[PDB]
RNA sequence: UGAUUCAUGAUAACUCGACGGAUCGCACGGCCGCCGGCGACGCAUCAUUCAAAUUUCUGCCCUAUCAACUUUCGAUGGUAGGAUAGUGGCCUACCAUGGUGGUGACGGGUGACGGAGAAUUAGGGUUCGAUUCCGGAGAGGGAGCCUGAGAAACGGCUACCACAUCCAAGGAAGGCAGCAGGCGCGCAAAUUACCCAAUCCUGACACGGGGAGGUAGUGACAAUAAAUAACAAUACCGGGAGUCUGGUAAUUGGAAUGAGUACAAUCUAAAUCCCUUAACGAGGAUCCAUUGGAGGGCAAGUCUGGUGCCAGCAGC
RNA sequence: UACCUGGUUGAUCCUGCCAGUAGUCAUAUGCUUGUCUCAAAGAUUAAGCCAUGCAUGUGUAAGUAUGAACAAAUAGACUGUGAAACUGCGAAUGGCUCAUUAAAUCAGUUAUAGUUUGUUUGAUGGUUACUCGGAUAACCGUAGUAAUUCUAGAGCU
């Protein structure tokens, strides 16, 4: 157990997407990594975020030898703006959306079966 | 098309033309054992790298000394040799690049400097320390014995903070022996 | 092929875009528009690769589909819209406004503008001829057509175009002694004074340009773009001001920067 | 304009002219029924852009045991037409007798797509270039064609020929040189996987789709870094009586550590690997390095047993 | 690295080749194989033949809803969402392969005053009408055929 200092660089406020974007530098001596959950709890305090769900951290790479990691962070003005501009998979990670389980190959075979029938029977084609 | 097909790669050594020349076999084994190299391949790539540097210098020296390309790339080559400790500020001429030898490059290896700075007992002890994550060049741990140290980095060679030799906790051999002693 | 190609392989894209070769198999295929595909900068490159506002191809679409980007005063929603030389890009939300100008190394630079200077642009006249009903008109190299032009305007002249009134405010005749910029070839992005015009009947016309430091270079008439009358350009230039430094001189500056910085 | 009876104007007529909006969203206002905003889609013309078609000059391997070739039925050129998006023997009529050739025509060969390039290279050079970029060409072999801005299209149609599927035998449906997979051929080449998250493309479309493309699996084609031990004390053996230094041992000691294994986190579209890391993980550290050699060329034995011009070795 | 060595004679100096030496983003094969990064891969012979699955579809506030569709409401043409279907566009790109092809393709360099070009972008289109007509899909219901996005007739809009 040691200190965990978080440093940000290449910072810029993005009005077009209503967010703050930056690179995250995490110094974590004596620790394997820092979980994305804990980094959100710490970025919400360093930038005074009312709702941490507007925080997205991804693409973390621990440097060779340990003791330091680098990632990318996004702070959205609100969770509503996040759900508009954020990709679906990054919303599922933060719990802001669910995952619809589907098979792409099954969808293709249904498409090819459904175009041999005309009218309202297209859907009922098993 | 695959994008990975555009990734470049190249060769880092050539084998000798005469495989069983007794004189060469004698000289190469002396450098291999002096610097604790793994095999003749490690010595052959240093010779390959040296040949590239000398070839560049010869082309520049064949041009007029007022040729802009001679001036620009000549300064860059000299600056590169100085930054690794191969040449000296008093040897700022392309003719001194042609006088470099394999020993000059083998002396800038991390393995050689770990031994000649007192951190290791033998050139072979330094090899094991480097590969066992006990050395660091500045803040970064280096486990490659062929790492070519720069003059600006030679004074920052030290034991890693995670090593038992650099403030870290003792390895798993001492810890188990301590555990066994405690059980008694 | 049996028709039109819709894809641009990444290695076949123009080099001045500075796209990484391992970034993917494809590059943005420039849409048809005022500028040629080899002499333009698609909005996707500008928003994602130059300004970093977008991180992905998808995010550029979101920005443009909100109607937040304008080119030459008009909103553009096409991701591969071919923005080119002298075009004015405006982003009201960020209060930013840029002019696409070449740096001295031949690459497009987003030159930040003041709100006052972002109300016009320069265009090079391609030709002047009579249209239907004998009405004269001129067309430019940015695809614009202007009817009832000043009778003094001729081919290769430069016109100052107001993006609000959409009218010719002033023009510069193409003549020796004016300050010009090179818009194509080896000397792209270099600024100098037009010193001479060598005409060759049936062939291309060569123009000899002299830099402010005495360096003289030649090029074809088609690669010249007059920037002002006399020696002062009518538009703001980037820091280099079209002065091309030797590699030795550039290395000298870099060495000094490390000593100070 | 280098250069056009060119751009463009006027006039006389002509055509049985898919032209000149019977379309849609939002917002409501201003005048006393009238007037009016911002958009969408569509028609026509010119310019522009995206392109094509045709086209100028120069440049290609071997072969003369290929020296003449072309021209009735177009060969070369001329005139007038036809056709074409348009130039042109592109085609027709008529006329002329030309066109190419040891500076290699014509013909033949290629296990010949061309180029960017690749290998090796003191220099010059030799060889290669099916394959991810560019250009061309093809979709079992030919031919023909519709739709369309664009195709002589083949994951479009029509016919013939060659193969071949289903059939209740009356018919019907066929094109993997797309991805994967199978057979065959061979010295010779991987999964009938996941995904549109990246790159970009496309549609009415911010949203759908994409075997393009990416991800993982197989993968000693090729390339990079880099373990299989380090140190000390004894015994033994050297070098600079003596004592400092160096070398050996399945001796004796404590130290080091990743291969592996695994909480975890991270990685990812989701997984997986890597990187990071708790615990665990080395003594004959069996956590056992191999492939070729030891007369010469050519680094290394005139060792021991067997065989006896046999068996075999041996590029020479 | 601008390099050579063995072999013709009793011996010598040559010519001269054979053999050796090194590489190949060069293929195959043999034996061997712990770790990291990177990465080609049914081209060569058969452009030989192919079972099965998939590789091209497409919806905006803004062309056409009366699903006998869903949801939420409660004398109105419609005006929440919307399957299906008509209409529009795309499927001429991409991917694959190298069979034919030797001034041909192709390369650099030209020309179009010798043409076409959906789209983009810019400009430009004169001094019953308070809005016409007849059809058809989906739907509906009589079907045929061993059979196919094989097909006929009827009623609507
Ligand atoms: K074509
Ligand atoms: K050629
Ligand atoms: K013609
Ligand atoms: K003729
Ligand atoms: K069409
Ligand atoms: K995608
Ligand atoms: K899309
Ligand atoms: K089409
Ligand atoms: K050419
Ligand atoms: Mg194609
Ligand atoms: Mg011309
Ligand atoms: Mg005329
Ligand atoms: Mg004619
Ligand atoms: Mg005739
Ligand atoms: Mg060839
Ligand atoms: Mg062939
Ligand atoms: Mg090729
Ligand atoms: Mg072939
Ligand atoms: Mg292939
Ligand atoms: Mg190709
Ligand atoms: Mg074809
Ligand atoms: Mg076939
Ligand atoms: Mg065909
Ligand atoms: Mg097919
Ligand atoms: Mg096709
Ligand atoms: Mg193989
Ligand atoms: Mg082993
Ligand atoms: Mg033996
Ligand atoms: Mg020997
Ligand atoms: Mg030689
Ligand atoms: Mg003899
Ligand atoms: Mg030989
Ligand atoms: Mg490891
Ligand atoms: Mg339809
Ligand atoms: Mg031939
Ligand atoms: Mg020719």
């Amino acid at each position: 157990d040691k200190a965990v200092t978080i440093r940000t660089r290449k910072f810029m406020t993005n009005r077009l997407l209503a967010r703050k974007q930056f690179i995250i530098d995490v110094l974590h001596p004596g620790r394997a990594n820092v979980s994305k959950a804990e980094l959100k709890e710490k970025l919400s305090r360093m930038y005074e975020v009312k709702d941490p769900n507007a925080i997205f951290v991804f693409k973390f790479r621990t440097h060779f030898g340990g003791g330091k990691s680098t990632g990318f962070g996004l702070i959205y003005d609100s969770v509503e703006n996040a759900k508009k501009y954020e990709p679906k998979y990054r919303l599922i990670r933060n719990g802001l959306d669910t995952k619809v389980e589907k098979s792409r190959k099954q969808m293709k075979e249904r498409k090819n079966r459904a175009k041999k029938v005309r009218g309202v029977k297209k859907t009922k084609a098993g | 098309v695959h994008v990975s097909f555009y990734r470049n790669y190249g060769k880092t050594f050539k084998k000798p033309r005469r495989p069983y020349e007794k004189e060469r076999l004698d000289a190469e084994l002396k450098l291999v054992g002096e610097y604790g190299l793994r095999c003749k391949r490690e010595l052959w790539r240093v010779q390959y790298a040296l040949s590239r540097i000398r070839n560049a210098a010869r082309m520049l020296l064949t041009l007029d000394e007022k040729d802009p390309r001679r001036i620009f790339e000549g300064e860059a080559l000299l600056r590169r040799m100085n930054r690794y400790g191969l040449l000296d500020e008093s040897q700022n001429k392309l003719d001194y690049v042609l006088a470099l030898t394999v020993e000059n490059f083998l002396e800038r290896r991390l393995q050689t400097l770990v031994f000649k700075t007192g951190m290791a007992k033998s050139i072979h002890h330094a090899r094991v320390l480097i590969r066992q994550r006990h050395i660091r060049v500045g803040r970064q741990v280096v486990n490659v014995a062929s790492f070519m140290v720069r003059v600006d980095s030679q004074k920052h060679i030290d034991f890693s903070l995670t090593s038992p030799f650099g403030g870290g906790r003792p390895g798993r051999v001492k810890r188990k022996n301590q555990k066994s002693a405690a059980k008694k | 092929a049996r028709g039109l190609k819709k894809h641009l392989k990444r290695l076949n894209a123009p080099k001045h875009w500075m796209l990484d070769k391992l970034g993917g198999a494809f590059a943005p295929k420039p849409s048809s528009g005022p500028h040629k595909s080899r002499e333009c900068l698609p909005l996707v490159i500008i928003l994602r690769n130059r300004l970093k506002y977008a991180l992905t191809y998808r995010e550029v679409i979101s920005i443009l589909m909100q109607r937040q980007v304008m080119v030459d005063g008009k909103v553009r929603t096409d991701k591969t819209y071919p923005a080119g030389f002298m075009d004015v890009v405006t982003i009201p939300k960020t209060n930013e406004s840029f002019r696409l100008l070449y740096d001295t190394k031949g690459r497009f630079r987003l030159h930040s503008l003041r709100d006052e200077e972002a109300k016009f642009k320069l265009c090079k006249v391609r030709s002047v001829q009579f249209g239907q009903k004998g009405i004269p008109y001129l067309n430019t190299y940015d695809g614009r057509t202007i009817r009832y032009p000043d009778p003094l305007i001729k081919a290769n002249d430069t016109i100052k175009l107001d993006l609000d009134s959409n009218k010719i405010v002033d023009f510069i005749k193409f003549d020796v002694g004016n300050v010009v910029m090179v818009t194509g070839g080896r000397n792209r992005g270099r600024v100098g004074i037009l010193k001479n015009r060598e005409k060759h009947k049936g062939s291309f016309e060569t123009v000899h340009i002299q830099d402010s430091q005495g360096h003289e270079f030649a090029t074809r008439l088609g690669n010249v773009f007059t920037l002002g009358k006399g020696s002062k350009p009518w538009v703001s230039l980037p820091k280099g001001k079209g002065i091309k430094l030797s590699i030795i001189e550039e290395a000298r500056k870099r060495m000094a920067a490390q000593s100070a910085t």
